[PDB]
């Protein structure tokens, strides 16, 4: 139903921009609600930003504004996460985890950053900074 | 009244579930220059009630059907393109045609269909269109690619308003058990197995989805107020097939499970149909009733289902591989005991916003009922069947009443501000400043109105704007306000034009 | 009242005279356990007149055509298993059901045909039996392997005498 | 010749939580009357012959409105947050996000209602689950509640289903 | 209209208080097949009203009695196994049968007892049951063990609802 | 009506567990509603964990949780106090004491830890550590 492959990340001086790689479709949609996902040492599973992209409706995250953005591109077709600045605390490797039984309530509404309602879930590429 | 002609494509070997591709009456009109599309300049804007009269030759052998599914709007349009399923079309007011008749020719009002008399010199909401796909496909290949002429006989006369009655005027008990236009996907009998059983889903009000994106259809909202529902179905069958297929079965309702041994199934109270016409079945509870919806931690079937057995096997002749399809349609409930309404004359929640991240803020509602895209805070919404026949109709009006109910994070002795709501007549470019609230955050709630309308008379789920009142809930300190939460109940006076499904 | 139910197994290219089983109406009535079973004890012996429903699907292109043979005792049960001629299952009466045509009912009365009404615990004189054989065969073969019910409805009142009215 | 009743009309008293000892807390009613089971803090409940008609009897039903009761163990101007009530039919694993209401506890009182039954009508005292409206009291600041009440009173249609004893 | 049949085994000297051992209906109607057990079948869920008729001999030299206890649920059947004490029989709707008297019959109506008609498959809620205790017992010993017999006559016809009348 | 028989309290290092001895049945039925107490040097009865076991239903006391617990054995059917980890303050002998009055307000909620409620009092075992 979902396949994801993904590479992009390492190690770069602070102000960098690290673009991630275009998630892999599988099975022929590729349109699902999908969010990506942080870790710390000792805390997992915080949220970061996410887009409803038929609707055309961003989200992001707390304690996030500006530096990190998800947006998708029109003939490609495909999210993407994008990082445009970095602070130096990026410790984790990133998630791209996707959900597809959205209903009417989770449609007008923001995208959820909670973590236990995505069912797809993947290893995802590895980022951080000296 | 001849007006408007079209043509539709049929290849040679049609599939189950192909799209057979569309045409739209707009189109017609315009190019088929005529008497009725130069009287329909004069008349303004009508509302026609015109019968499509489909022509195909009438041949018994290859077991031909076609579903055509009339959409006012483009929801599904984009959706049916490719691999169409049942539920996208058979989620919107649809007719089947059936190949062994000819000449299949059934009126459609479109007052009571869409609601709102059309324009001429260009559409203001999209075309009413009409797709065409094979429900089943023929067992073996025809001999060459063929035709089908669909035409449409009109007489217009004007219309005095842009709006015809309402389909329906919402209340709590809305559900009297009548239905239209509800049908489920083809059931497939195997030919190879010498008996075989086949279960349909009881269970109404699911929101049916093929297995990524649901779809909400009117019948489901419909059945979602009622907790559970009473007995007695009526629905008739129609045997999809070649006239040499032949199948007998044993219709009969089970809860949870079938018994395996025969002997003890046959004592049931059940009807048996071998031809195409209606049975009457009486739904089997131990509460005497049927939940009509299912839990976070159950299946679909642990629940009343209504089953076909084949006890005299589809016979075949020499040469069949193809499968046999039954079709069901539920036309009404007879005797009916309905259990309680789910939700009473009390409001319901609306809108919830949250998490503000950024002081001094606003969110501007205006007349439409949905799709505010707060940037600077987070907004949740409700799942209510009101706001679902929100989204299945085409149009809606009415006016609502609100309430507000907040808390606060900080302390309520640093407490500080405001919160207003603003309204006036237009955007706020020009204005007559009407009505508004100042309502200090020391207060904790707080009780207003508001109208979904236009001048035109009602506002639709796909945006535009158009001139009418403007309401906008402006934050003095944000901060402070830890949850927010607006709970409406509409006036009795309200209405729905147009029926439709809507895809998510 | 419905009491009794039987199943017969008919394979996809049948033959014309081959035998297509059989089934006793004691079976029936005390495997299917009912309304009528346990009321066919308190009424001691019954001389029923019930209508068997034979229920197979309506196809008009296959000329199938099947014989029911009711034989109150077991003089042919023996002969007929194999090869079984139209003469032996001709003989005794017995009613046509045409494949054209579906749900093939007739009613038999079991006085007139058998004139001896019947205990229940154990049988004196064998079992009233039915036999079913293709009397004429279909031309070519069929898609698979099928099947055909038949179900008995009866009404049991107690009956006076053990000897209903003479034949002849 | 009787004397007064106990009772008058007025609300009785039903449950009622304190000791709370774990902040961010929900407490679950559902459809149900009794039997709540809240593991953080420790509930108590009533004697009133009411609650003893459901103990006796088999199956009860009915509607039956609700107040809540509170005071602050803080300060009050130290005071924040919110005690809510969710209503939903069937349990949140879906739903239909009925009305709810969120009550700033600087209010220090709410009204609402509450239904006791099923899709089938009744509700028994021995617990299964039948899909009907459920009711959850949730609690974002905890620590600042130091009791808590709710005394109902059902309204005019009520049922008793069935007649038993109840041996505790 | 007879269905069900069922026994109870009274020791030689019976004694006050002491069990004689319980019968539910389930088991009556399941394991008596009869013409009530399968019209129970297509009825879908009945509320009955069906007379119990306990047989026993009219002796009125020992001053024996015996209570019937009826419960729907099985709230005491766990208590009363061993030394059954008056109140726990006596607290659930009961009727006293005299030896002096004999062949008792009273009826019961399931419907203002139970108040909700039963299915048949399975059970949704416990069966309803009958417990038997020597309520007093003989003065001297009896000649040797002994037995009676209990009978239920019933008629059977489809209930409309899931609920009968509301007992309060 | 009850008979109560009770050992296995003695010194123990920090972290340590102490099984209590199986509550003695007396007269027959030992289904009753029983709390343990504990004391202080000037402070009596201070209440402690209880079960409500025909219903299944826990009750911890004020101050702890976790390190003791309250399990009834579905075998041996006889309660019994467990004691996985400990503080250094246990100073006192515990008490074991149960009620049989149970009525319908007690049964449904919390089991209560009010000293003044339970009737049948006893000596209990010695505990403590240095």
């Amino acid at each position: 139903q979902v396949q994801l492959q993904e590479s992009g990340g390492g190690s770069v001086q602070v102000g960098g921009s690290l673009r991630v790689a275009c998630a892999a479709s599988g099975d022929t949609f590729s349109g699902y609600l999908a969010a990506w996902f942080r870790q710390a040492p000792g805390k997992g599973r915080e949220g970061v930003a996410a887009i409803n992209s038929k609707r055309h409706t961003t989200s992001y995250a707390d304690s996030v504004k500006g530096r990190f953005t998800i947006s998708k591109d029109n003939a490609d077709n495909i999210m993407y996460l994008e990082m445009n600045s970095l602070k130096p605390e990026d410790t984790a490797i990133y998630y791209c985890a996707a959900a597809d039984a959205i209903g009417l309530a989770e449609y007008w509404s923001t995208p959820t950053l909670s973590a236990a309602r995505y069912k797809y879930w993947g290893q995802g590429t590895q980022v951080t900074v000296s | 009244g001849l007006a408007g002609r079209g043509v539709i494509y049929i290849p040679k070997d049609c599939q189950a579930n192909r799209y057979l591709g569309t045409l739209n009456i707009r189109d017609m009109i315009s190019d088929f220059k005529g008497v009725q599309y130069e009287k329909w300049i004069t008349a303004g804007l009508v509302m026609p009630t015109f019968k499509i009269v489909i022509r195909l030759p009438a041949n018994a052998f290859t077991g031909l059907t076609w579903v055509m599914s009339f959409d006012a709007y483009n929801r599904i349009t984009s959706r049916i393109t490719a691999s169409a399923d049942p539920v996208y079309t058979l989620s919107v007011p649809h007719w089947l045609i059936h190949h062994k008749l000819g000449t299949f020719s059934c009126e459609i009002d479109y007052g009571e269909l869409c609601g709102h008399a059309m324009w001429f010199k260009s559409t203001t909401f999209e075309s009413p269109r009409l797709h065409f796909t094979c429900l089943t496909g023929n067992n073996k290949e025809l001999a060459a690619d063929w035709q089908a002429v669909v035409e449409l006989y009109a007489e217009l006369e004007e219309a005095t308003s842009f709006l015809g009655k309402p389909t329906l005027v919402f209340d709590p008990g809305v559900f009297n058990g009548k239905f239209q236009f509800l049908t489920c996907p083809p059931i497939f009998f195997d030919l190879t197995a010498v008996t075989a059983l086949r279960s349909a889903g009881l269970t109404l009000g699911q929101v049916p989805m093929v297995g990524t994106t649901k779809v909400y259809n009117l019948n489901s909202t419909l059945v979602s107020c009622v907790l559970g529902m009473g007995g007695t179905v009526r629905g008739r069958v129609h045997i999809c097939a070649p006239i040499f297929y032949s199948i007998v079965l044993w219709v009969v309702s089970e809860w949870n499970g079938t018994t395996m041994d025969w002997n003890e199934l046959f004592k049931y109270p059940g009807v048996y149909v071998e031809e195409d016409g209606s049975f009457e079945v009486k739904i089997r509870s131990p509460y005497h009733r049927t939940p009509a919806r299912l839990l976070a931690g159950q299946s679909q079937r642990d629940m009343s289902s209504l089953n076909f057995y084949a006890i005299a096997g589809p016979i075949a002749p020499s040469g069949e591989t193809a499968q046999l399809p039954i079709v069901v349609q539920i036309d009404e409930i007879v005797r009916p005991d309905l259990s309680l309404p789910s939700f009473e004359d009390d409001y319901f929640v609306w809108v919830d916003f949250s998490e503000f991240t950024l002081d001094k803020e606003e969110i501007e509602i205006g007349s439409r009922f949905f799709d505010f895209t707060s940037n600077t805070c987070r907004v949740s919404m409700g799942e209510n069947p009101f706001a679902a026949m929100i989204a299945c109709h085409g149009l809606h009006s009415g006016v609502l009443d609100l309430k507000l109910q907040w808390s606060l994070n900080t302390e309520f002795g640093k407490s500080s501000g405001s919160v207003t709501i603003t309204k006036l007549v237009g955007d706020k470019a020009m204005g007559l400043d009407g009505p508004s609230h100042v309502f200090a955050i020391q207060k904790l709630e707080g009780t207003t109105e508001l109208l979904v309308g236009n001048f035109a008379g009602a506002n639709p789920n796909t945006r535009f704007s158009l001139y009418s009142r403007w309401m906008a809930i402006k934050l003095d300190q944000a901060k402070s306000i830890k949850v927010l939460r607006v709970l409406c109940k509409p006036r009795p006076g309200f209405s729905f034009y147009g029926r439709t499904s809507f895809p998510v």
